[PDB]
């Protein structure tokens, strides 16, 4: 009922590249989607609320978009502090689920 | 198109000047609107959908019992404690039992013990709730003329095409201009609230079988309650009617579970309407509504089009509908281009005397291709007919003879209107919709009168309303002073006509 | 400063019950829905449940129905999570977080959210291991 | 566990066919007819009862309906 | 324009994004059409007070 696929499974890129992650859910989640990135052994990193909104303190290096059922996050320029597992998760209907993850690696 | 062979269809016109065609949209039939201009239009309610449902109390009808317990106590030492009873996962009832000699308890007489056991259960009844918002109407409509064999079969490209359109309606966004490139704008604004009298309706899913229930009935069912609950061991409420306690003549009380009452709730479900694909998207069958429809902007696309003089040929034996009209699919090659084509009927030619109901106005052909099939319809008068198609000498004609008399037309129309009068109640008004004075008068008089009919004769059953009408008749003959005995006759006839409902 | 703190990592018996504490700082304790979310070491995050610091209201998912209990402690501004009947999947790290417009006692998500939907005080993560 | 509310008492007078009307608009008739076929002498019981009430030769049959229609269901 | 207008002269403060503009009105006893924005790119809505 809250099945949300988060593509791809993993990625690896050089510094200064743009990267984009997709998440489509089987349901209508009009704007109740959010995005994190977490290191191993970390509390995750402030990325995105409402799938379109930058939080205070977050670098403008990140952006989020998407309206109906599928949503795109994007790093404008890759940086060493961007190594983490990125997560997208919905907010509605309350079997709250997350994505399994999108993992990064610097070259 | 799309509304032929779907009997319970209707045709409504609008006295031209100020497009004001408020139709009673039907999720169990079609409605075709015509106008002297403004290519004739149909509307058919495909599905009804509900997005978000809330998880109100659930029910369990399949329970299981185990680890029973009795806890006997002497005739006078208080009455049984049974620390088991301490937990609520166990259901317990306390019973006075006989306690004699050779039974312990140096005294004897009526003692007491508390029989009970664990209440484990399965097959929950998810009785969710829905509200008049974030529900969703979805209709499709179709203008006539082109599109041989309209025929929902390949609807996918037909909403991308010009002859058909698909419309979603929300109580948030009621308006929708069904726009048809080259045809028009089809202004629509509906009442997404007063369709099914929601907010008193619950979506029950028991065995992955869904339906809608008048929430009053759902509140009144005496099974164990989840009662609002979420995860955590379900603390069932009232916990008693399901299990049944039973002692011997005087002693040794045990418990039975009464199994599952799945079919029992089925036979108790004798008024609900079933519902399907549910997901987070719960679909359901028929439910009506009120849709103000405006011909603001509908261009007929080819009033200037020529009448290309190819010979036209029938293909299928133009049988008629219950509404008296008759549809024909006429194929022809021989000419090309976006053709206008003639289609009239007569009783004699060397006149061609164009007579009768022309439904499919401005029949249009698309292209140079071979014998394009040109589906359309017309409606003949009460007598013999001569449907004429092509142009002149290399035309094609055909007998009809409707065989439906003019007074017969009034018969069918009034019995149809009466069935509307019944099932739609107030909403049966403004069906033929002009904002006339007596129209709002009928709306209002039915409003107050039928609302009182509801609140007074609350949900009168089949048999109930039957006998009520009968005795009201018997009294309508008896009393003096016709003033009130005529009112008896009136209410009795109303009841009996209500018993002449769709059920037949 | 708005910030949450968990108890230390813990190891328990299979079938036992573990209670992790979550203490708040920097805000009025009765204004933020506490969400608990699990994370197996190699797995992603899966929301466990929610409690309201006020009135001790509770809810969770079916993956924990019958084992999870969540209680309040208004005095020290804390919330206590018990997992019962521990199981080999329970070896994970659990997170507690403050959330949104905690007006009365619920999840309350049809109204708005965000602005650290639940992400300002994600604390430190409570590592729990279940074995002998 | 009396599943009390026979929902027909809350009918939806709506165009699509309701849940089980097919057997419903005969079930109460088969009810009363089965019950009386099983308890015949109750016929003349009700007769002697009603013939003693109303005293109209027209309300008499009404009380006959009264008795023969309390007997089946509420029993 | 019909019905009870309670929140007279509804005022918006600043250039900022989708300011939330809370207010209320009261409809007549029948169906309603609450209209907000201005003209064509306005927003309307059914009510029907039902009182
Ligand atoms: C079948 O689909 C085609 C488009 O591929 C369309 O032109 C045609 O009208 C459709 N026929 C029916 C009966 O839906």
């Amino acid at each position: 009922d809250i099945q949300l696929t988060q593509s791809p499974s993993s990625l690896s890129a050089s510094v200064g590249d743009r990267v984009t992650f997709t998440c489509q859910a089987s349901q209508d989640i009009r704007k109740y989607l959010n995005w994190y990135q977490q290191k191993p052994g970390k509390a995750p990193k402030l990325l995105i609320y409402d799938a379109s909104n930058l939080k205070t303190g977050v670098p403008s290096r990140f952006s989020g978009s998407g309206s109906g059922t599928d949503f795109t996050f994007t790093i404008s320029s890759l940086q060493p502090e961007d190594v983490a597992t990125y997560y997208c998760q919905q907010f509605d209907d309350l079997p709250i689920t997350f994505g399994q993850g999108t993992r990064l690696q610097i070259k | 198109i799309r509304c032929i062979g779907v009997s319970n269809r209707d045709f409504v016109e609008g006295m031209s000047g100020g497009t004001w065609v408020d139709v009673v949209l039907e999720h169990g039939g079609c409605v075709t609107v015509m106008a002297q201009d403004k290519p004739t239009v149909d509307i058919e309610l495909v599905t009804t959908t509900v997005s978000n449902m809330a998880e109100v109390r659930s029910y369990c009808y399949e329970a299981s019992i185990s680890d029973m317990a009795s806890d006997s106590r002497c005739p006078t030492q208080g009455e049984a404690y049974l620390d088991k009873q301490s937990d609520t996962q166990y259901v317990c009832k306390r019973t006075l039992v006989d306690r004699g000699w050779g039974n312990g308890c140096g005294l004897f007489g009526k003692g007491s013990l508390v029989t009970c056991a664990k209440f484990a259960c399965s097959k929950k009844m998810t009785g969710k709730s829905i509200q008049p918002e974030n529900l969703e109407y979805r209709i499709m409509l179709s203008v006539h003329g082109s599109q041989h064999s309209g025929m929902i079969v390949n609807d996918t490209g037909h909403e991308t095409d010009e002859n058909r359109a698909k419309v979603e309606i929300t109580p948030n966004s009621p308006r929708a201009e069904a726009t048809l490139g080259g045809f028009g704008s089809l202004g629509l604004d509906c009442e997404p609230r007063t369709g099914l009298d929601f907010s008193d309706l619950y979506y029950l899913t028991m065995n992955n079988k869904h339906w809608l229930v008048h929430k009053e009935w759902f509140h009144d069912i005496p099974l164990p309650w989840h009662a609002g609950a979420d995860t955590g061991t379900p603390h069932w409420n009232n916990k008693e009617a399901l299990v049944e306690f039973k002692d011997a003549h005087a002693k040794r009380q045990t418990v039975v579970v009464l199994g599952s009452q799945e079919g029992a709730v089925h036979t108790a479900l004798a008024g609900a309407l079933e519902a399907e694909m549910d997901g987070a998207k719960g679909r359901l069958s028929s439910g009506h509504l009120k849709c103000r429809l405006k011909m603001d902007k509908l261009r007929l696309k080819g009033v200037s089009y020529s009448l290309c003089t190819a010979a036209f040929t029938f293909t299928k034996i133009p049988a008629e509908t219950l509404h008296g009209t008759v549809t024909v699919e006429v194929q022809y090659a021989g000419t090309d281009g976006p053709c206008k084509v003639p289609a009239q009927m007569a009783v004699d030619m060397q006149t061609l005397t164009p007579v009768g109901r022309l439904i499919t106005a401005n029949p249009v052909i698309t292209e140079s291709t071979e014998n394009s099939k040109m589906m359309l319809e017309l409606d003949p008068p009460f007598g013999d007919s001569y449907i004429v198609i092509g142009v002149g000498e290399k035309k094609i004609t055909h007998h009809w003879h409707r065989s439906g008399s003019t007074i017969g037309k009034a018969f069918e129309a009034t019995v149809r209107g009466a069935k509307r009068m019944a099932v739609l109640g107030d909403t049966a008004w403004d069906f033929g919709s002009v904002g006339g004075a007596l129209n709002s008068l009928g709306k209002g008089i039915h409003q107050i009168f039928g609302a009182a009919f509801k609140s007074l004769f609350g949900g009168m059953s089949w048999f109930s309303q039957i006998l009520i009408g009968t005795l009201l008749m018997w009294l309508g003959l008896n009393t003096k002073n016709g003033s009130i005995s005529l009112m008896c006759l009136a209410l009795g006839g109303v009841l009996i006509f209500l018993s002449t409902a769709v059920s037949a | 400063e708005v910030q949450l703190v968990q108890s230390g990592p813990d190891v328990e018996k299979p079938g036992a019950s573990v209670k992790v504490s979550c203490k708040a700082s920097g805000y009025t304790f009765t204004s933020n829905y506490i969400h608990w979310v699990r994370q197996a070491p190699g797995q992603g995050l899966e929301w466990m449940g929610v409690i309201n610091p006020r009135g001790g209201s509770t809810a969770s998912a079916q993956k924990f129905q019958g084992r999870i209990t969540m209680t309040r402690d208004t005095s020290t501004s804390t919330v206590y999570m018990e997992l019962s009947s521990l199981r080999s999947d329970d070896t994970a790290v659990y997170y507690c977080a403050r959330g949104g417009r905690a007006l009365f006692y619920d999840s309350y998500t049809t109204p708005r959210d965000g602005g650290s939907w639940w992400f300002d005080p994600w604390g430190q993560g409570s590592l729990v291991t279940v074995s002998s | 566990a009396v599943t009390l509310p026979s929902h027909s008492t809350r009918k939806l007078q709506t165009r699509s066919q309701t849940w089980l009307e097919s057997r419903e608009y005969t079930k109460h008739l088969i009810r009363v007819e089965n019950w009386i076929f099983r308890n015949p002498g109750f016929a003349l019981a009700a007769a002697a009862i009603a013939w003693l009430l109303g005293s109209s030769t027209s309300q008499k049959v009404i009380y006959l309906v009264m008795i023969l229609l309390i007997a089946p269901a509420y029993s």
